[PDB]
Formats: C-alpha cells, structure tokens, sequence
RNA sequence: GGUUGCGGCCAUAUCUACCAGAAAGCACCGUUUCCCGUCCGAUCAACUGUAGUUAAGCUGGUAAGAGCCUGACCGAGUAGUGUAGUGGGUGACCAUACGCGAAACUCAGGUGCUGCAAUCU
RNA sequence: GAGAACAGAAAUCUCCAGUAGAACAAAAGGGUAAAAGCCCCCUUGAUUUUGAUUUUCAGUGUGAAUACAAACCAUGAAAGU
C-alpha cells in the first residue's frame, strides 16, 4: 500500500542523489571468460547493483528504445553490457544515462590474457568499502575519450561521498594506466586496470606519522581497448550538469554573530 | 527394527454450523471426555443451503497425541465392534471413522446436554517426520521410509482384531 | 511436463539447504550504511546436538573468514567434562572466544593515532528462535563478561519479567552455577534413582554433588580465565593415510568403453526378443 | 540543538588546496642540551644529530646502566613537555613513570538491582580487582560478584543506616560504621557475624581507618580507629573486640580522621582546627593547626595509596609470609615515600572559606601554601599516587587540579553542571575519574588536561564512586537504588 | 624505510574522492604488451602514488568526539575521523532537478488578495458536554457526528449530509485534476 | 579423501526409479521439575550423552530419463539491414561495390567449482 | 487425489503433488519466500530548533507558512527498519 509510493519518493529527483544504481544486462554472445568477467566486476558493486538472468538481443549503437526502458525500469544510470562477437571479441559496452536519456556508450575490449579473482593470492577483503583511485599518464587533461572513461569509472566505482572518513577502511586501490605514451593522429594505447591492496609497514625515518606501502594483487588484472564512442548533446551536458542552490561586507564568525564592515 | 506403527494423532471433530449453544455442548463433551481445550473453526463464505456465512464457527475440534490418544482410540474402535473397511484408509496410511451417541465411550445420557458424537481420524506413522517438521534443514521423507496402506492395515489387523468388511 | 522442469528458477545453494537466511544475511551485510567506512566483525553461533560452536567473522569477496572461532569441547583441558551444553557450557564457551580473541590480539599481558578502540562485534544467531531464557543469549552474556563489547538489552536472560521491567539476578546466578541443573539433581535425587541412573551417569562415576559441581564451574571460569591458548590436536595418523583409506571406501566413476558395454548388452539380451 | 557554525565559501577554498606534508626530513643541526631531574638531580653538554624520545629514555637508560622509560620535559612558557624545536643550549628534564598502562573507562555494564534503598557508600577490594562491597541507605549493606556482575553473600546485621564502609589493607575485614552509632566486622567470605558490634560510641558513626601494613609487628593483626560525630576518636582491636583509648581533642564534630604513616594521627573537625596525634603515647596530642576560617572537611595525606592497598601490588601476587608481606609494604611504602631522598609526606585541608591548606606535620605547625580560587564549599580532595599532584572538587560544577608539591595552581577541569561530590585518581596516575549531582560520571586526562569520555546512565544523581585497584574497572551508586560497574 | 617521493612534474589532487591525477609520463617500452616483466612497472609506479596519497590524508585535519555507549549519532571517544575537503570532480547527475513551480488557482488568488497562510496548530478541538476534546478529523471527528446523533428534529435527514459531504469531497477533487492538467 | 560451521559463483548445483556409505563428524533418539508455548513438549523451550538402528536424514554412484550446461566455419560470413552510381521495373518491393551484423538444425563434449576454520582409522 | 458418523455436489476435518494461475492502494521489467500474502504482540506523528523561497506596518530577530537538515519518538536481542 503505502510501500508502493515509498517507492516513488525513493525515485524522485532528489537534491543530491543517493548511491548509483548498475545494472548487468547480458547480450546475445556471450562465454564463460566473459561472463566471468562481467561477475569479477560485479564483485565491487554489492550491494548496490542489478543483473538480469536470461539472455537479451540489444544492440546499442544501433537501436536505443529497450536500454532506456531497461534503465528506468530498474532505476539504474549505470549499464553494463556483456557481449562477444566473431566481428568483435568480449565487447564490454558501457552506459551513463541521465534522466532516462543515453548520456553516453562507450566500446570496450578486454585482452586475452584476462584473470579472476582465483588467479593470484587472494588476499581477504571486506563487502562494501569505499575505493582509492590512481589515474597515470598525461593524456587525463586533454584527450576527450580519456576524460570520458575516467569520469565513467569515477562515477561507476566511488558508491557515495561522505566528510568523515576513518582511517581503518583504506584497503585497497585501483590502479589506472595507459599503454605507453603516444601522440595524436596515431592510433590510441590501451588502458589498464590494476586492483591491490595496499599495507602498511613502520619507517623509523619518518616517525610515527607516515608508514611506508606495499601493494600486492587479488583480482583481477584488465586491459581494455577502446573502440565506437558517444557524445551526449550540449543541452542536455548544461543541465545535467548543474548546480543545486542550496552576502558582502557580511560575514559569520565563532558563536554565529553575524557581523559587518563598514569601510 | 526402525519402520515401526507408532500412533500419532488422533483428532476428534465435530462440524454442527451453529453459533448457538449446541457447539458449547459439543466443546464441553470435548472438555469432559479429552479434557484440553477445544479450538474452534469457522466458515470461508457462504452457501446458503448448510446455514453459514463468512467465519461462521461451524466446527469444533480435539487433537490429543500420546498414551490417552492411543486410549481413545481403543475406545472408539471398541465401539464398533472392531468392523472397519478397506476403504477409511488413506492411500498414505491413516483412518478414520465416526460413531454417534457419545455414551458409546465415555459420557452419560446427562439430557443438560443432548447427544453427539466425534467424528474420528487417526493419523499413523512411522517415526521419523523430524525432517518434514523442524525449522532447519527441513527436507523430504524417503519412498523408502514412507508409510503405505496395507502394511498398516496388517498392522491393524493387528491386535483390537478387526473385521474384514468386504476385504 | 518439461516445460515444468524447465521455466522455473530455483533458489541459491545454501538456500535449497536449510543453512542460511540471506534476507537476515543482507541486514546484516549492509552496516549502516551511509554515515562512515567502518569494517563489521561477526559473532556467529550455532548449536547443536553434543556441539556449541562459536565464531569471529568477517567477510570478503571471496566470501569469510574466520578470525577465531571456540567450540565445546576444549573445557575437558580447563576442567568442564560434562554436560557440554548446558547455559554454563554456553557461558563457558562464550568466555572462552572472548578471552582467546582478547588474548591473541594482545589487549593486555594504520591506526596508528589512537587508539585501545574497544573491539565490536554484532551477534548472528543464523536460524536459531529468539526466546527469553535461552542458551545462544547465554553465550552472548559470557562473551560480553568476558571482555569483547557487544551491543545488546537485557531482555532477554533467564529471569526477566514480561510483568514489569526488572531482571532479577538470583535465577541468573544459579544459571550460571548449575543451580537449575542441581535443584533438577535434587528433585530427582530426592524421589527415584532409575532416572537418576540413567541420568547423571558420568556423575556416577565421578561421585558429584550439587555444590561441588558449582565448585567445579566456580574453579572453571578462572581456569578459562588463566591460559586461553587454543594448541591443536596432536594429529595422529595423518592426512595422508586419512585420504587412503577414504578413497578406498569412496565409490567411482566409470569411463565411455564401459558405458558403451552396459548399452551394448542390454539392447543386445533384453531388446532382441528376450 | 544548538550546531556549530558551518565553514565559509573560502573557508572551503583553504580546504580543497594541499596541506603540509611534514617529513622531519633531513636533519642536522649540533644541538645542545643539558640534562636533570626535577627535586635536586642534573646529571652532559653534547652535539648530536637528530633523535627520538624513545631514543632519549634509552639513551639515558644506558648512560646509568638500568638494564624504565621517562618523560621528557623542556624549557620549563606553560612547560611544554624535532618535535620539541618545531614550536618556536636546551633544558630537559627527565621524569620516572613506573609503567604500567590501562585502558580507559569507556563502556558500560548492566545496573545492577538489589537492596531497594539509596546506595551510600561503596569500597572495591585491595586484593582482588573482582570483589566489591557497598553499602546502602537500607539497613544491609551488599557484596557483589564483579565478574559476571551478580550479587554474593547478601550480609545483614545493622539496625540503621549503613553509613561509612571501609576495607582491611590485608584483605581480611570488612568494617560498616552503621548509624546506629558501632560498627561490624564482616569476612568476606562466607558473611558471618563476627561476635558482635564494637560499640562504644554516642552519636552516629562517620568515618574508619587502619594502620598501615609496615606498622604491624609481623604475625599480629591490624588495628582499626573510627570517628563519630561525639568529637572523640576511638582506638579498636580486631581481636581484643573492645576500645583500647579514645583521644579527646576536638570540642565540635570531627568529620574525617586517617592514620598517617610514621605513626600519627590526623583529625580534622568542625573546630576550624586540624589536629595531631602520637600514638606510641598512648594517643596524646601534639600539634593542633588553626588557619581555616569555618570548620573543615574531608583532611586528606600524600601516600594514602600506599596506605590503603596494604603491601598487594599492581598484579596480586598473594603473600607468603607475614615478613614478606612486611618487606612488600616497606618497598611500596619508600617508592613513594623519600621522593626528594628524604622521608617526606605531606597533608592537605579543605574546608567551606573556599580554600585549602598545605601541612608538613614533621616540619612545623605553620603552612606551607594556602591554595585559593574555588567560589563554593570545598567538599573533597585527592593526591595523586605518585604525590605528584593534588585535585579538589568543589561544589561550584568545577575541578581544579594543582601541583601536589609547592602548592601551585595548573588548570581548571570544566564540563560539569551541578555539584561535584567525589572525584578518584587513576591507579597510575593516567586518568581522574568524578562523580557528580548531575547524571553523568566524566573522566579527565591529567596530561593535556581535558575531558576524554562523559557517560551518563542513572536515573538520579550519584553518590559513591571509586576506581579500581588495578585500574580495570570503575563503581558507582547513588539515588537511583542501581549499582553500575564502568570498565573500557 | 624510505618515505619522501619526487616527481619532476608534481601530480593534481581530488582529495574527497582519495585520488590523484598525474601529468608525468610513462614509458612505452617499460610496458609493452610483449614483455614479461611489466607489472613490476606498474607496482614501481603506483606505490609511489599511493605514496603521496596516504601521504596528504594523513596531513589532513581530523575529528575526535567525547561520547559513549549507545552512540546514536556518531563515532565515540575512541574513533577518529579525518575530514576530507570536498570533491572538485564535475560529475553528472542522473535525474534533473525537481521543480514543481505553479500556483493553481489557490495561490495566484492568496496574493492578489491579502490572505496569509495559517498557522498550522493542532488536530483536535473542544467538546462542550460533553468536556473531551475529540478531534475534528483523525479520530471519531466531529463531523461524523449528525452520523450516531439519534434525533435530528426535522427523505431521512442524515443521508442528505452525507450525501453533501462527499458533494464537496468531490468537487475538491476535481479541481485538483483540473489544477494539474492547466 | 570422509565429516561439520560461515560462504561465493547460484541447476554442469534441480526433479525421478534404485544401489551403496569403515572410522570420525551429525541426524535419528529418551524427558517435562527449572526458564519458555500451544488444543495438544509433534515446533520452539530446557536436560543428559543416558537405553538403538541405518529405516531414516545426509553423501557418492548407477541411468544414453526429464531438465540443464559448454565449445564449433552448427547453420552462416550468410538471412536481414545502414552508405555510394540512371540498377531497373510505372509499380508490391527489390539487382551492383564498403560496411553492421542473426537465429532454429546439426557435430564434438559435459551433470558442480571452491574460499576461510575445525576434525577423523 | 485418498479417505473421515449424521452431511448430499459444495459444512468439517488429516496427508502429499505445488515457481506463485490465491492474493497486492500496480499497469507494463521481474518477482521478492522463513514474503511486499495471512495471523499475532508493542505503539505516535500537524514534535522543536536554524541557513534557502515570499509577506508583513512595530521590519515585527523569522511572527508564520514552505524546502532541507539535525536532535528526538516507535519497535527490535541486534545489525537496523
């Protein structure tokens, strides 16, 4: 009864938003690398993510009417396509929508030296922890596909933002380079995806304060190629991208007490 | 030495659509023959010809389980005469049957009361529902260790020493 | 109709099993869980016929892990030979976790500002019922007395009123010192020595009474108190030979020429006309 | 609620932008420093490089040859104590510890039910952190289990209020000076009655004592004074089961009476007049000390801890012969008892003129420092286990702490809304502990000098409040009929 | 043992999202697709990164509180929490915000006449004999009282009510529909 | 290798007719005075490891079963369809060159992988 | 489906076959299950205190409406809801 409009509160446009919905949705090819892929990442979107069961015949870049039905009839803004091709080997089509409208899509193409989570030492973790991002190389200013896919994957992993953070949940770190360096015209490098967990080991150089690091690999270990992208239009950019609105001479100090300068 | 007749259950009901008086009777011959307390049970809607509505309190029932079911039940198959069918068992191993006049075992006339009488059901078993009762690790029962007709009915022919009737 | 075993869908592994309660298992999974990034700890416990179990989790990707863990039966090594359990054996267990976990992280005998930061744990009774008076809460009092620091109430101890609001500590005294086992003893004791044969039969054959047996747990509780180690069984006749004779016991698959001969005879004797 | 002013647009700016990234990177100077001790010790002028404070204790640790870690104090500027030459020939001073650390008292236990009266009073046991006993405004008094916080041997024998409580140094005699106007005697192991009641006295019983372990000739058993309201205090055998004298000074009510350590007596009064007994003279006075304007309250020495665990240590290694309890009292009594090198203890008055007093008994009768500030009736007083310092709690809702050797006055313990009633030092001289006429119970870290952690709980205010032996847990009680046992 | 890392081009920070952003360079024959030993490239480049990172949070300016058990709020006495700065990354929002700015034929005419929004009290009122209060609407309100009134002194009168109740009812109803589509 | 507790991936993990399981683990199993709940101690509660057996329950195997799962030029580099020329028919709708990019059929094959801890002739 | 005295075709009972074909303040994307379905026990809700929107003749420290937050209030052993 009223836990029908519960519902639609949850899902009114809220002043800042809540966490991120993602959604898995399969495609029409698909394997068990691919699949197990799609599931390593899923690994890091609990417990806040969705993923469909049976298979589906989507094409993206193609036709658009049943990825937007699927995002708003899950409420998600993230989608996660995983298909495979003879044409194109495990393409992994990535989704940002906004208000039920294609944001942007993004080609994928995962290498064939790929690794699960049982590939190397598993190292313990815990369920639902706030990431660390490491992002390298110079192209992360400029080049505009590279300024997509790393605001893509900020907006995929971070989960929320708060402004009190301890100090014990900093376990791991996510690892982010391009393939060597290289200049335009010439064809883009790949770009790799490194997820560690980083320890800590005293100094006695430094004092108690600043301990020095080691990383060491759970899984996995991806590089991915970039291929067909898209670009949203400019309206609808400004007005996604907006601020939420919630003087001289006036200013607050301690205890309140609004005061003023008279000059 | 495990596949063994032990008696369950035995439930003594009495089905009279009234939201009268004659229902008290009945829970107080309940009350004075089995001693707990009698639970009630009503009506899902209407038919207009059995003379009920919705929640009705149409029936009233017993269910007594150990020595004193197992006296009630010698009890009331004493009454008639030890004469039961081959038919009055469930394909899964139960029986039943009913008898009226309820000085046939234990009451008197008392006309403070009328007469009725408990329609019967004996649930039978072997031991061993834990597994289809219990709250964890609640599973199925085996084919193999699943009670049939007509070993309890030798069982039954058993001692109390029943008539054939037709079989 | 295949259709039938074909459309439907069916639960999770642990789920067709009668192990695991995910929808409790997501409460618990999702702490808060928008204020901080604290990790959550675990207190799972667990019992059984001949067997409490207790344990310190805490999950992962991968799935758990065990951090410590207590189960019935080292009291024997401390001085608790029977009735393993009982409340006192739920006590005694949950005291025992709770001095072995404060003993192995070393309380006393990147955090690196401050600082004690008393150790949390939250209480995973699985399947089990909630009723007032009960054994797995047992647990739950002698782990928090022990030393760890776990939220609960005080609803739900042996003597609590539903009348009004007070728990009357006398009921929980003799709880904890087999009061109720002895008073039990007594009443038993006192009329019929058949029962009391059959029962108490290791009692028997140490001689027991009813202080003495509170002596024995008295001097228990500072035995678990005093060396909480957790050494291992000497593991003799190990792994290796363990398997062997297992194998030899374990069925086996078969192979494609045999599968191929079982057809063959069949549709050779039993097909062509008897 | 009332919030915090949230920052400003530029206060945010300040926030966005990098911060100090310190690194104590390089870093060499030839530094010079010069060593001492803070009674009389400097024990010397050299150039090192760098180095740690840890590396200070070691250092010095191996320059005397010890194998004790210190604390090290510079430039005694609100004596601050490269992390020492970042605030602005060096003066350090270096400071003994005798280590040993506890937890702070943070959570909480259940309350505990029992006697339905107003709690009074309330004593842990010197020999075991887990024995505590209490006595209530009912006619009983209670011990409790404090391992699995269950009461035990509910003892009865008093007809009145159950006043004053007090403890044996030895672990042995449990002494309740009820208001009906004797005392008894309690085991705190069964709950007998010990014969009967040490009567003798004429109006309700106030307050109890004992001599000190290193004043009992070894294989004898302790003796006992207790004061009432009659203005005299007697003398009791343990044994002997009646009064041996009575010393007669005091005209008004004698509020708190304690039995010194080289063999005296103190006696403060409602005379305005603290006085000193010699008891080898059969109980005769020496010194009487009229400085307080109105009459005094709760008189308190320097090494009462030493006097009141009574030769059982920070671990309970239990005694096996009366002479080694006699040699354990004697070490635990000279740690604390030649500081400076020289037998010194001290005495310290409070009273209602809002001020409190410092007294050398061996001295003179003259006062050392009279220690002035608080705006209500002083109502108690502590020093520190280590004689290092002293605090008192007043009844204007604040606390003030001051150095336990010249008088001095340090800071002002703040947070409390009503009265303070009784305060209680850590057992390593970590952490103070108060109750007060508020709900809460706060703890106070003596070393910045703030408030670690308030808790609340009750339902009414308190009244009693101690810490423990070892420093494990913290009791309390009051109005509210609950006992409730405070540990990390 | 070492603790210090330098850069000769000094990376960019976010540092509420825990990330940095590096100018540097790579090498493309430290990690080229055919070389076995790559990955140590990748690990001797991170950790320094992850270096400066942990480097600047704990530089940051943190939060320390006074509580105790039962902290319905917050941390306690013994946690404590950095404050991070806030987050500078421009990241898109997913549904536009929610502005349900009309007037609908109430409001328009509360300001072009003074009326001035009331003040919102209370739900109950007072009954005169009997001396309950009963509430005008929420439990057993009074207007549903011509309802068990037995007579009405002068078609059965009470029935008309109601009738002209749910006439108004309605007639609220729909010009909440007519408000909503204008 | 057997067994138990907390799980991930959630049918290669399920349904059906049978076969078998040394030890250890665990089920079955007796009881109603204490705390606890009903009409009823079958369910929950509490007690003991006390009288017994593998019929259970659980586990493996046996089945070309149902169901399901994998790969492949298995259809099929095609059916279809987006781009360029007068390719055309008057047209239903479709020829010639780059793209995008399918499916039922058929062939080979398969009926749990395991993380963390305890324990066993 | 098997049975069970009065009692029939539907009266009331006991045991399996059950993927949601019985129910929802849903109509599509699926279904939550030891539920969002049925029954049971405890219980307020138009609380109070300040930044954004607009309007007052004491311009009238928000006096009040409304958005947002924060202390609370209910229940639960608890994580929480």
């Amino acid at each position: 009864n009223a836990r029908a409009k519960r519902a639609l509160v949850k899902r009114e446009a809220k002043l800042v938003e809540n966490v991120k919905q993602a959604l898995f949705i399969p495609g029409q090819s698909c394997n068990k690398n691919l699949h197990d892929i799609m599931v390593d990442l899923s690994a890091l979107k609990k417990p806040d993510m969705k993923r469909f069961n049976r298979k589906n015949d989507i094409h993206p870049f193609e036709d658009m009417s049943p990825l937007e039905f699927f995002s708003e009839k899950n409420d998600c803004s993230l989608m996660v396509l995983m298909t495979s091709s003879k044409k194109r080997k495990n393409n992994m089509t990535f989704i940002r929508t906004f208000g039920y409208k294609i944001y942007d899509m993004i080609e994928l193409m995962v290498a064939d030296n790929f690794k699960l989570l049982s590939d190397f030492k598993k190292l313990t973790f815990t369920v639902g922890l706030k990431p660390m991002f490491t992002f390298q190389g110079a192209a992360f200013d400029t080049h505009p596909v590279y300024k997509q896919i790393k605001s893509l994957f900020l907006d995929f992993f971070r989960g929320e933002s708060t402004d009190l953070q301890d100090v014990a949940g900093l376990q791991h770190v996510i690892s982010m380079t391009i393939q060597g360096d290289f200049q335009d015209g010439e064809p883009l490098p790949n770009v790799l995806f490194r997820v560690y967990k980083l320890k800590s080991y005293k100094s006695d150089q430094g004092g108690k304060r600043l301990p020095r690091i080691e990383l060491v690999e759970i899984g996995p270990r991806l590089d991915f190629k970039i291929g067909r992208i898209h670009t949203p239009s400019p309206d609808m950019v400004t007005e996604a991208h907006k601020k939420p609105k919630q003087k001289k001479n006036v200013e607050l100090d301690i205890m309140g007490d609004k005061l003023g300068r008279i000059h | 030495p495990m596949r063994d007749l032990k008696i369950e259950k035995l439930v003594l009901n009495i089905s009279v659509g009234e939201s009268g008086d004659r229902l008290t009777r009945a829970s107080k011959v309940l009350e004075q023959l089995s001693g707990q307390t009698p639970v009630q049970s009503k009506a899902r809607y209407t038919v207009r010809t059995f003379g009920i509505r919705r929640n009705e309190k149409i029936a009233v029932h017993v269910t007594v389980r150990g020595p004193k079911a197992e006296e009630i039940l010698e009890r009331g198959l004493k009454v008639k005469e030890y004469q039961l069918r081959d038919r009055n068992f469930s394909a899964t191993g139960n029986f039943g049957f009913g008898i009226d006049e309820h000085i046939d075992l234990g009451i008197k006339y008392d006309p403070s009361i009328g007469i009725f009488g408990m329609d019967f059901y004996v649930v039978m078993n072997r031991p061993g529902a834990r597994v289809t009762r219990r709250k964890r690790c609640k599973g199925t029962v085996g084919n193999s260790h699943k009670t049939t007709k007509e070993d309890t009915v030798s069982w039954f022919k058993q001692k109390y020493d029943a008539d054939v009737l037709d079989k | 109709s295949s259709a039938y075993s074909s459309r439907f869908q069916t639960p999770f592994r642990r789920r067709r099993e009668g192990k695991t309660d995910y929808y409790q298992r997501k409460r618990l999974v999702t702490q808060h869980k928008a204020k901080y990034n604290t990790p959550k700890y675990r207190l799972v416990v667990r019992f059984t016929n001949k067997d409490i179990i207790c344990q310190i989790i805490s999950s992962t990707i991968t799935g758990d892990v065990v951090l410590a863990a207590a189960y019935s039966h080292e009291l024997p090594r401390y001085g608790i030979t029977h009735g393993l359990t009982n409340w006192a054996a739920a006590y005694a267990t949950g005291l025992l976790i709770a001095r072995r976990t404060l003993q192995k992280l070393g309380l006393d005998e990147e955090a690196v500002e401050d600082g004690p930061r008393p150790f949390k744990v939250f209480l995973d009774i699985g399947l089990q019922r909630t009723t007032t008076g009960a054994r797995v809460f047992g647990a739950l009092k002698g782990a928090s007395d022990g030393g760890l620091y776990v939220p609960h109430s005080e609803n739900r101890f042996p003597g609590w009123d539903f009348e009004t609001e007070e728990i009357d500590p006398e009921l929980l005294r003799s709880y904890i010192f087999g009061g109720h086992v002895s008073q039990y003893m007594e009443e038993l004791a006192d009329d019929d020595e058949e029962r009391f044969s059959e029962l108490f039969k290791g009692y028997l054959a140490d001689d027991i009474d009813a202080d003495s047996l509170e002596d024995i747990y008295t001097s228990a509780h500072e035995a678990i108190r005093a060396d909480p180690a957790f050494k291992p069984t000497e593991k003799k006749f190990t792994k290796e030979q363990y398997a062997a004779e297992s194998k030899k016991y374990r069925q086996t698959k078969l192979s494609k020429e045999e599968r191929a001969a079982r057809v063959a005879a069949k549709i050779a004797a039993l097909a062509g006309q008897q | 609620s009332t919030l915090i002013p949230p920052p400003s647009k530029k206060q945010k700016k300040e926030a966005q932008l990098p911060r100090e990234v310190a690194i104590i990177p390089k870093d060499l100077p030839n530094v010079s420093i010069k060593f001492q001790a803070l009674d009389t010790g400097d024990n010397a002028l050299r150039v090192p490089g760098a180095i740690s404070e840890k590396q200070l204790e070691e250092l010095l640790n191996q320059l005397n040859g010890t194998s004790v870690p210190y604390t090290f104090s510079c430039t005694i500027k609100a004596s601050d104590p490269y992390s020492s030459l970042i605030k602005p020939q060096i003066t350090l001073l270096y400071t003994p510890r005798a280590v040993f650390k506890v937890k702070p008292v943070t959570r909480s236990s259940s309350a505990i039910a029992g006697h339905g009266s107003t709690i009074l009073c309330s004593a842990f046991a010197p020999h075991t952190s887990s024995r505590m006993v209490t006595g209530a405004g009912d006619n009983t008094a209670r011990i409790w289990d404090c391992d699995t916080q269950t009461p035990m041997h509910t003892l009865k024998g008093h007809y009145n209020w159950v006043l004053c409580v007090s403890w044996s140094p030895d672990g042995e005699v449990i002494a309740t000076g009820s208001m009906d106007n004797t005392i008894r005697l309690w085991d705190p192991k069964s709950g007998q009655c010990l014969g009967d009641a040490l009567r003798g006295h004429s109006k309700w019983i106030t307050s109890l004592s004992w001599e000190p372990i290193h004043l009992v000739k070894p294989g004898s058993k302790p003796r006992l004074a207790s004061s009432s309201k009659d203005g005299t205090i007697k003398i009791w055998d343990t044994v002997s089961r009646v009064c041996q004298y009575t010393m007669s000074g005091h005209t008004n009510s004698v509020s708190c009476v304690k039995w010194g350590g080289q063999g005296l007596l103190y006696s403060g009064s409602h005379d305005r007049t603290v006085r000193v007994w010699d008891i080898n003279s059969q109980g005769r006075c020496i010194n009487i000390l009229k400085s307080h304007a109105h009459w005094v309250n709760h008189l308190s020495l320097s090494t009462d801890y030493a006097l009141r665990i009574g030769a059982f240590d920070h671990t309970g290694k239990k005694p096996s012969t009366p002479e080694e309890a006699q040699k354990k009292a004697l070490e635990n009594y000279e740690k604390i008892c030649k500081k400076n090198g020289n037998s010194e203890e001290m005495m310290v008055t409070a009273s209602d003129d809002y001020t409190m007093f410092l007294w050398n008994p061996l001295k003179s009768t003259k006062p050392i420092a009279r220690m002035t500030g608080h705006q209500k009736l002083v109502n108690h007083v502590a020093f520190s286990p280590d004689g290092r310092y002293i605090v008192s709690a007043s009844f204007d809702n604040s606390i003030k702490l001051w150095d336990g050797r010249d008088g001095k006055f340090i800071s002002t313990f703040r947070g409390h809304v009503a009265s303070v009633y009784q305060v209680a030092w850590s057992s390593d001289c970590r952490l103070l502990v108060s109750c007060s006429k508020d709900t809460t119970l706060k703890v106070w870290d003596v070393r910045t000098r703030k408030l670690s952690v308030d808790l609340p709980g009750h339902k009414d205010e308190v009244y009693t409040v101690d810490w423990s032996v070892d420093g494990k847990r913290v009791c309390s009680g009051g109005k509210d009929k609950m006992v409730r046992l405070w540990t990390h | 043992l070492p603790v210090t890392v330098e850069k000769p081009i000094p990376v960019v920070y976010d540092l509420g999202n825990l990330a940095a952003f590096d100018s540097n360079v790579l090498d493309k024959n430290d990690l080229d697709s055919s070389n076995a030993r790559r990955e140590e490239k990748i690990k001797s480049l991170t950790r320094d990164n992850v270096q400066l990172l942990i480097n600047q949070l704990l530089s940051l300016p943190m939060k320390t509180t006074t509580e105790s058990v039962g902290g319905t709020g917050g941390q306690s006495s013994v946690m404590t929490l950095l404050q991070l700065p806030d987050p500078t990354t421009d990241l898109p929002r997913e549904k536009p915000l929610p502005k349900a700015k009309a007037m609908t034929k109430w409001e328009k005419f509360a300001a072009k006449k003074g009326i001035k929004p009331k003040e919102r009290a209370g739900k109950m009122i007072y009954d005169e004999a009997s001396g309950e209060w009963v509430p005008k609407w929420g439990y057993k309100g009074a207007n549903k009282k011509l309802d068990d009134q037995w007579l009405v002194e002068v078609i059965d009168p009470r029935t008309l009510n109601r009738a002209e109740r749910k006439r108004l009812v309605k007639k609220n109803e729909k010009q909440q529909r007519r408000n909503m589509k204008n």
